[PDB]
């Protein structure tokens, strides 16, 4: 069925599954003509799929020439998302092919089980969760692969780095979702956070700075407090 | 015209022949139908005072035999039977004339309500659908579970309609995902008409017998299949013109014939709003959208 708080620990038992977010999959500038007409422009984008039991992230990038003389893009960039998806888990051997796929967007659940059909053992799931995925092109070293590509690419990330050494899955995905929440609630100030201390440096081999595990709680901390802040300005409270 | 009469009526039941029907009291001295239009099929139909579930009835060709009804005390319903011996037939039938106990089939003579709804409908196929090969007429009731449905148990007593699934590797083309699946016009036009129908008359036959048995039998998965064949004609963009001018046509009495009170389980809104409103034959329907909209705006 659906993933939602309640079978929130089933994420990280050992039947392979993935994320598919596909917020960032078709990406554009908006703009006005010389006419004073307005027209879009489109940027490269990616689909994040991910998985939140080991950290490998699939990040296959999305050139503009993908959007070259096609009709309705959004429409468009669902199946691409779902085509893509699936020749993944086709170039994968069958001992790593996921049980499950879970899409963020719910829009994304026919055209993946089309593109799936192949497939008839791997089960498509939607989720009640508000997942911070769209703040994936937050994270600097995955913005600048993005839109230094110039063709199509799958490029391969951890994106827990090594924390696994040190702590579960259980809890990696947790410190990543508040990562990405804070990202996307005021990515300025997020980003003064875990760079402020010049002394903190991130490995050429990773996204997020090396942390001791007592920084680490001090940087949690102050992702909860921005988080909450922004709360009571949105809504007054 | 031809004669469908009844042993006797032992137990207070209203019968329906075709869109007409009559409540026969326990024991009144009744002994058929008379008058019955050659040239169509016909359904007689059944539902008993006492038990309001299990509507049953009996598809069936007056050209194909002499059938008559007679109860059944050990299994509790009105059984169709062929006679085979020619003049004890037309023995039996004349003196029931004669006596005048039996109704006349009450066709209106400005009316071609059943032709309408029964124009593609044919027999023989009819005993595809529903296999006993054994009778040359067919039961269907009420609680009776197509063949899909039996997919997602007794395949004796069964609806074998034509499977139709729109997410299915027979519906889509590998390599068309995106294509097959908003224009389904590929399963439509190649997979069903020309594969598995051989012509659209076929198609619209076994579109028309869903709707029937729906109507006449509250079958659910019957009415599942009607809808079914409806929404992959709109949801295909290429559709052959003489196609779309006659579905508006068998639409419109079928949505003219259903019974005001019904159109809460018999009509699926998804359905209709996405055939009337926004697929590619929103615009082809005139008379089936008129006659929607008059008799059933709520449901849109
Ligand atoms: N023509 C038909 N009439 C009744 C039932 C089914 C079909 C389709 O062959």
């Amino acid at each position: 069925g659906a993933m939602n708080s309640s079978n929130y620990a089933e994420l990280f038992n050992n039947d392979i599954k993935l994320f598919v977010d596909d917020t960032n999959v078709y990406r554009v500038t908006v703009h006005k003509t010389f006419e004073g007409n307005v027209a879009t422009k489109a940027i490269n984008g990616c689909i994040f799929t991910l998985n939140p039991k080991t950290g490998h992230l699939f990040l296959k990038i999305i050139h503009t020439s993908v959007w070259a003389g096609q009709k309705r893009l959004s429409q468009l960039a669902k199946w691409k998302t779902a085509e893509e998806v699936s020749a993944l888990v086709r170039s994968l051997p069958k001992e790593e092919q996921p049980k499950q796929i879970i899409v963020t967007r719910k829009a994304m659940l026919d055209p993946l089980e089309v593109h799936m059909l192949d497939f008839p053992n791997i089960a498509i799931r939607p989720t009640e969760l508000r997942l911070p995925f769209s703040a994936a092109m937050s994270i600097d070293k995955l913005s600048d692969v993005v839109m230094k590509a110039t063709e199509p690419q799958m490029v391969l990330f951890n994106i827990y780095d090594d924390w696994l050494d040190r702590i579960s899955s259980y809890t990696a995905f947790s410190r990543l979702t508040l990562l990405l929440r804070a990202l996307k609630t005021n990515e300025e100030s997020a980003k003064m956070i875990l760079l402020s201390d010049p002394t903190i440096t991130i490995k050429s081999y990773h996204l997020w700075p090396s942390f001791t595990d007592e920084q680490w709680i001090t940087i949690e901390s102050q992702m909860r407090d921005l988080i909450l802040t922004e709360y009571g300005r949105k809504y007054n409270v | 015209m031809n004669t469908v009469p009844f042993t006797s009526a032992p137990i207070e039941v209203t019968i329906g022949i075709d869109q007409y029907s009559f409540n026969v009291k326990e024991n009144q001295p009744f002994h058929g139908i008379k008058d019955i239009p050659i040239g169509h099929v016909h359904v007689i139909h059944f539902q008993h005072a006492d038990n309001s579930s299990m509507r049953y009835g009996y598809w069936f060709d007056c050209r194909m035999g002499n059938f008559y009804i007679q109860y059944d005390p050990k299994d509790g319903l009105y059984k169709m039977m062929e006679e085979r011996d020619g003049a004890k037939f037309e023995n039996i039938v004349h003196n029931f004339k004669e006596r005048q106990m039996m109704v006349s089939y009450p066709k209106i003579d400005e009316d071609d309500t059943w032709y309408n709804l029964t124009e593609f409908v044919q027999m023989d196929k009819i005993r595809k659908i529903v296999r006993k090969d054994e009778n040359q007429f067919s039961y269907v009731d009420s609680s009776m579970t197509t063949v899909q449905e039996n997919e997602l148990s007794d395949p004796a007593h069964s609806l074998n309609y034509t499977v139709i699934n729109f997410k299915s590797r027979e519906a889509i083309r590998p390599g068309h995902e995106m294509e097959d699946f908003l224009d389904k016009s590929y399963y439509l036009n190649t997979v069903m008409l020309q594969g598995i129908f051989k012509n659209s008359s076929n198609y619209f036959g076994e579109l028309q017998f869903a709707f029937l048995n729906a109507m006449f039998f509250g079958n659910y998965g019957s009415s599942l299949q009607w809808h079914a064949m409806i929404e992959l004609i709109c949801s295909s963009a290429t559709v052959p013109k003489h196609m779309l001018d006659k579905l508006d046509e068998i639409l419109y009495y079928q949505i003219k014939t259903l019974p005001e009170q019904y159109s809460d389980i018999l009509l699926n809104e998804r359905v209709w709003n996405i055939c009337l409103y926004s697929s590619f034959q929103k615009n082809s329907l005139h008379n089936t959208e008129k006659i929607m909209e008059n008799k059933y705006p709520e449901l849109l």
